């Protein structure tokens, strides 16, 4: 779990090799905790302070962890841990050298790059992802016998 | 090159820094009636799995903290909630006829007081035998300090004030940065962090002027500030040396329980076995100087080594922000700690004093009773550090003085939350490369 | 043609109408301590994205209309969650010995009474100066009127009663729609229709038989009822011009704080500066004459064109009933407001008088009791509309007759939730097409 | 959102070009209000009014939002906005012309349409989905070498 | 073979024993005030959907089953919610002068007593007539039982006590079990086992001795023990056969309300109509003798065909280990059930007492008083069997005794969530098959 | 729902036939009765004994019934009631006839035989499904013209 977030993205890719460092699982494995003892006690008590504060705390955590399946599903990426788009390395301004990149560069440093414009490419995904794709796909709806690659 | 294309990755190891809530975590041991276990709100306190990653220097800072105010509003409502389902004792504030006591020295002290109560069928009131000290009572022959303030309910004596440590453990999706550099200060970079799930254990202690218990740096003794430059900060320091408080209160103080209505019982102090001596606690003069050498070398480090003095704290004030106030078992002592500070340039007993009556140990309004404790009262541990204050003042070069301020309670829990952070997790991360999806 | 095959659409922009809770939500100006503010429940209240939809005839509806209880329903739980942690007054329901007040011009009034209490040390009790006015005290010399009823526990003085206006956003899955028609009336297809995520500022005043500071309509004053038919039914009305109300209180009002037991104050009122006169209202004649007969104008769209009269309030009742009642800064006015109605078919004061102990303002039981305002009160600001009645009976044809009814608090906010109505939203739609799947 | 609900199909074809009409991703960036202020007042207070009132009201659009997911989960449309089936149009006997459909005729009247028989809709797509199609995908587990299509 | 491929499979229908929380379910029917209903929990209670499996045999327990828990300390907490907002009785444990009745038979009784009271204006007290009954005072000329113990606040008038029957409703994820065996003794692998989504009515009756109203066997009475063989465990039975038991009060039992300080009425209970007599309840002698065969018919299935004998309930304890203890339309009874256990080996009236102050009916603490009832009480319904206690001791092989045993609420519920068990659903299987992904 | 637990697993291979004999709907279905009314209650009451008992419980089934799809998304297998894997029947030991399994065997008799090795598995699927396959994915990224397979 983040063992290898102080490393660059060139050391980081052998976190892409693996379960993106266990990010994911991570996400997800710290709920066992008050998984495991939210009925356990045996208390009567009258009263609770933690019956909100853990509340509240728990679905902070299922929320935001649906919003990333949810926009995943939207750029057709649900399931997939990587994939790449349709959508190019556009005009964003901040282009360089790959190897620059994908050597010596840490993913804080790499956020730090496209901090701006990254709500620019989260709108663009969705562009050729739906408003191009998923109608070219009701195009492969015609099924001829005789006249197909016209 | 060839033109790239944006490439998703989902869990990519960054964070930014955020603000949320966190949630206690401690062990099973029955008398779960804990006044901040709140019968242990989440009793499992697992293994303390701790990472490194080594390659990542991370800013910290100890005085824009968080969680120092989720550690203080928390103290505060498991302080009422406890509180709440007690006996109130308003019928107690009533006239109180009081004498002194006569039975051993004087330097001590006490007022044997009667009044008319026990008002147990509403309709029968006695006069009832009483024991109770200065400094919450005053005159007109007598009542109590808090009866021109509000109500003053007290403890059940079933819970406990012993303070359990605990652990702050993070919700999902954040993460709790901790950083290892024995040399950080208060604030800045930290080159050698680490991150864990759960905080290490933490004792909850409420002590002005003198932190006890606390968590021992390394042999550089710490200095700890916001800035030396103004003089209005508060400055903490922290210990390497686990010096020895010998604490005790001499007294058998017999207990006497009293009928109040219905089902509510009082606990009054009995007339107690005879031997009136003076609260005291002893600390050995030897190491207790070898302490202040340590610091005074590393205050020197701040500014120009030359004239190093210190002093009591001032005259008038309170008792809070004045003398190292304290419970030993559930009994709240008031030492006048003058006897530690002259000028250090180049056994020891302690008066202390008991209240019972305790005002709200941060706020005015309401106010909680102690029920006396049976036996004799002794117990001993550590300190780990001191809340101090610069004069400044017209001192342009010379004879540097400091007092042993202090009357916040923040600053105790900022002495061990320090090494400690909580960061978001942002899992969504995008990246240019040379694949491109096969479009059919 | 060919078989078609269904095919899915998530996402489709359908409704249902359906039920569910909303929230509040306002904006941040310290002083948070407002009754309906809650401490500022949401304090975002960003920027209001409207959205129209201009080729939909959506029915509404304001008599069925859900919202209103969900409105009603929160106001009387804010308002106990206001008035819970404030001091109770059961001891103040003693025997009073009262006599008038002589310094000033009859026909106001006010009664001097005093009592044992203080009730300080549970042993000394003290005779008390007290000014009380009429309308809360009983004889046998005297009581307070709500002794045979329940406790009377007071108002917190920090606290305010200024109607800070909230906005009701919808949650995720939930739509608020929003008529644009402007000569909606109350029930029906409503032409255009527009979206919103949050209402407007609603402003949650309180007032019986003239409502305050509204949502003014346009030019055509509109005329609001369930049914004309039944004489059973409340009618409402809004208006297109802020007709104003100059309200005042004359006297200076001096407060005299009491100590009770513990640390709980106890505000009466004390001896005045003295010049004891009127509340009162002052209202142009000239502009209210106007208003009536647009009003009667778009009633004569209603029923023939003939023979319009207006009444005092009939039956007797309550006060509640009978007189335009509602607060001016935390002062509760109660005003004879007969003088507003006589037959109107082809600057005016009013006398206020003011209780102090109130009723809870829908329910019989529990009381609340207002603290007196120091200084000379005075207030001022719009009306939007009435409520009145239409009385039938053996009226056949003629001598149409009206009265400004109303007692209930739900028409308040009939009269700004009509434009508005909540739908859910369902985003799974299918549909035959002309694709089919490529089975492997 | 919403900006051409009132229009026909039709004229709610170009809603399918685009995101729904940006009806799925509003569902979920309704939640941000309540996402933003939670936690960040600061008051004691003692109680909550709200503390269940907006909790209760955030875990309905959960489970709301979660059984359209789990629906398309079982029809093998997960990710998919747009997806056809293998059920054809059936028996239903609201059968009518195409260009009646797909010109003039809003989808709260297209509503209005199969408002009967929807649940018998929905119970005819994972027959076809699973109950033929998956035990289809296992027969697809042979791998010959010499006799695969006979 | 060749090396198969593991092969997820999401939804098998595996089960794992589990613990986790349920729900209650019930009906509509207004006066939703009931105690346990809670205003309509959830009202629902749709189609009671049940499949059975028929080809698993299932273990069970009933003595480590984690319902009966739930069940009862939601019904502790269901107990003091709503006798929280009830008015407290702490004035009325003052002293009473009091004395006997004089209108009719002994052996019955009463006390007329009357005390200071009425409080209305905080300075005016009235002698007030009171009639109490005996086990609820104690002399010194009396007070009442519970003022050395707590407070006595009462029960409000308006809520009912008839324990209409809930339904335990299992959450997503778990299931509830339930078996099908007629001869299923306690504990065991039940072979015909079925599933539900919610129990069936279980009516939350509260009796010691005897439960009433129950889930009534098959033709075999069934015997139900943890083991027989420790004489420290209690043994249940279960009927077959509804067994009437006509309970009556006879007296006529006036009302007489108390106004006490603010708006809080007192009902105490005034001079009856004059008829008094003793209350009962007619057992039937001999469908009672025949029960008793069925029982020790079975009862030597257990051991040796020997020497049956039964006693009177065990002598000491409070009433409530000795007495069959309930209450008939909120008027709770008290009778002397001796007169039903002779040596069975080869009409019936009861004396009834009524308490009126009650303690906690499991702990001790806090008491409620109840209210009177008007008019004449009487109620019948069934039996469904005992709680029975084997004594052991020297008998080594001869004269069996049995006592009507049994404390503890839980053994009530015991004796109806046995046939039921939660589990819950893991969907998540896997298996190997001949199938392999075709990798791109 | 739950029709044939007590069946084998031969008697069970109906239950894949089938929407897994109803247990993932089932899972969610029956959450449509606190769907139902929650908030149809119309009391004031002044507090809540089931307030927390009912939330903490309404929250507890959707966090475990999160994981599983957050396990069949880290296995590739999201949306897929079945899916085989590239892991093959391992040296894991309990190594049998086929034919005593899918026969004469039931689920929870199956559960049973591994209920061992059950984590083993669990980490030795998402070995196989990311660190070498979607790897091999991005070596799929090249694109040649005229020495693709060399
Ligand atoms: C200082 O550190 C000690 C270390 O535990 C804290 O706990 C106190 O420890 C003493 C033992 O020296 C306890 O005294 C006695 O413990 C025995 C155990 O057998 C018990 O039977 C006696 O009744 C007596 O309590 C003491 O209870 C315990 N707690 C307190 C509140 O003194 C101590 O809390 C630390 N002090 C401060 C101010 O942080
Ligand atoms: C009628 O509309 C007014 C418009 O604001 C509502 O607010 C009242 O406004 C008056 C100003 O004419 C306030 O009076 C004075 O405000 C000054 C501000 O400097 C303040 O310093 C004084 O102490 C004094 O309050 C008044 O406070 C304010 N609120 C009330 C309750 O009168 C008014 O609420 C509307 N009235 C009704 C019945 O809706
Ligand atoms: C024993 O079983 C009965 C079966 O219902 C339980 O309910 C009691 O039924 C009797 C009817 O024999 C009720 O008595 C009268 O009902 C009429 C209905 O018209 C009502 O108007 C009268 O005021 C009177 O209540 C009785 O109320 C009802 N409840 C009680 C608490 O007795 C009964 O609860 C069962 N008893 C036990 C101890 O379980
Ligand atoms: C404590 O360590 C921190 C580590 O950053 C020092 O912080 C900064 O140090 C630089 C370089 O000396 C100064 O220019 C900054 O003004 C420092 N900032 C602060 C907030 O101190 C710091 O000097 C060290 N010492 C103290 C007493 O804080
Ligand atoms: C207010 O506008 C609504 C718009 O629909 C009118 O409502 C209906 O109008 C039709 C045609 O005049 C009548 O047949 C219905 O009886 C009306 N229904 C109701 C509930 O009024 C309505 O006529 C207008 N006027 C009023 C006074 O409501
Ligand atoms: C009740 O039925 C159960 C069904 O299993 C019996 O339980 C076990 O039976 C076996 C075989 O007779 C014994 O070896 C065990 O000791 C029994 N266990 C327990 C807990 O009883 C049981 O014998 C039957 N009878 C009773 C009185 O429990
Ligand atoms: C005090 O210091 C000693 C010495 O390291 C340590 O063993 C002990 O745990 C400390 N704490 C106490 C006595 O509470
Ligand atoms: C009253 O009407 C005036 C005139 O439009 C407006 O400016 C003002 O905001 C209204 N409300 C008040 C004074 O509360
Ligand atoms: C409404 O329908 C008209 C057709 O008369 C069309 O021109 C217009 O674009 C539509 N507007 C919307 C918002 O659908
Ligand atoms: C008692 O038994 C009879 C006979 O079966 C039954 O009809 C009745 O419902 C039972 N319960 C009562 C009277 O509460
Ligand atoms: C139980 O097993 C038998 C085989 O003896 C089979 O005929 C029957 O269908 C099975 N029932 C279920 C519900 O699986």
């Amino acid at each position: 779990f983040l063992g290898a977030a102080g490393s660059t993205m060139g050391a980081a890719s052998m976190t892409l090799t693996v379960q993106a460092r266990n990010l994911l699982s991570g996400i997800v494995q710290q709920q066992s905790n008050l998984l495991r003892a939210p009925e356990a006690q045996q208390h009567l008590l009258k009263l609770t302070v933690w019956g909100i504060k853990q509340l509240q705390a728990r679905v902070l955590a299922v929320e935001r962890y649906l919003r990333d399946q949810q926009l995943l599903g939207i750029w057709g990426c649900s399931g997939k841990l990587i994939c790449c788009t349709n959508v190019p390395w556009n005009s964003s301004w901040s282009n360089r050298n790959l190897s620059e990149i994908w050597d010596n560069m840490t993913w804080l440093q790499w956020e730090k790059e496209i901090s701006n414009y990254t709500q620019l490419i989260y709108g663009l995904l969705e562009e050729s992802q739906n408003q191009q794709e998923k109608n070219e796909q009701d195009l492969l709806a015609l099924d001829k016998w005789a006249s197909l690659w016209n | 090159a060839e033109n790239l294309w944006v490439t998703v990755y989902y869990g990519v190891p960054v964070w930014k820094d955020a603000e949320t809530t966190l949630f206690c975590a401690s062990d099973a041991r029955t008398e779960k009636h804990n006044v901040w276990a709140t019968h242990a709100c989440v009793p499992t306190d697992p293994n303390p799995q701790e990472i490194h990653l080594e390659n990542v220097t991370e800013e910290f800072n100890m005085w824009k903290n968080n969680m120092v105010e989720q550690m203080h509003t928390d103290i505060i409502s498991l302080w009422d909630q406890s509180l709440k389902p007690c006996v109130k004792l308003t019928p107690l504030c009533v006239t109180l006829q009081c004498t002194n006591v006569t039975n051993n020295i004087t330097d001590d002290e006490l007022k044997n007081c009667s009044f008319n109560m026990t008002t147990e069928l509403r309709d029968k009131k006695q006069k009832v035998y009483s024991l109770f000290y200065r400094l919450d009572v005053v005159q007109i022959e007598y009542r109590l300090i808090n009866c021109n303030t509000s109500a003053i309910t007290q403890a059940c004596p079933k819970v406990s004030f012993e303070p359990i440590p605990i652990h702050y453990c993070a919700p999902a999706g954040f993460a709790i940065l901790k950083c290892k550099d024995k040399k950080f200060n208060g604030t800045g970079p930290c080159p050698s962090v680490s991150t864990v799930q759960c905080t290490h254990g933490i004792k909850p202690v409420v002590s002005t002027q003198l932190l006890l218990n606390g968590s021992l740096a390394e042999e550089e003794v710490m200095i700890r500030s916001e800035n030396i430059t103004n003089n209005a900060k508060n400055i903490l320091v922290q210990f390497n040396t686990p010096v020895q408080i010998n604490c005790t209160r001499p007294n058998n103080n017999t207990r006497k329980s009293i009928r109040i209505g219905p089902g509510q019982a009082f606990y009054a102090t009995g007339d107690i076995i005879g031997d009136i001596r003076q609260a005291h606690c002893n600390v050995s003069k030897a190491t207790w100087n070898e302490t202040l050498g340590k610091v005074v070398k590393q205050l020197r480090k701040h500014f120009g080594n030359n004239t190093i003095i210190r002093f009591a704290n001032s005259s008038g004030g309170d008792l809070e922000v004045t003398t190292h106030s304290f419970n030993c078992g559930g009994e709240f002592f008031y030492c006048n700690t003058s006897g530690l500070f002259n000028s250090t340039w180049i056994s020891i007993t302690l008066p202390c004093r008991i209240k019972q009556i305790i005002n709200m140990w941060q706020r005015i309004g309401q106010a909680m009773y102690a029920p006396p404790i049976q036996g004799v009262i002794r117990c001993v541990s550590n300190i780990t550090g001191l809340i101090l204050t610069r004069d400044g003042g017209s001192t342009n070069s010379t004879t540097e003085t400091f007092r042993p301020g202090g009357g916040d309670m923040r600053d105790n829990w900022r002495s061990e939350l320090y090494k400690y952070k909580v960061v978001k997790i942002e899992p969504l991360g995008v990246a240019p490369t040379r694949c491109k999806r096969r479009v059919v």
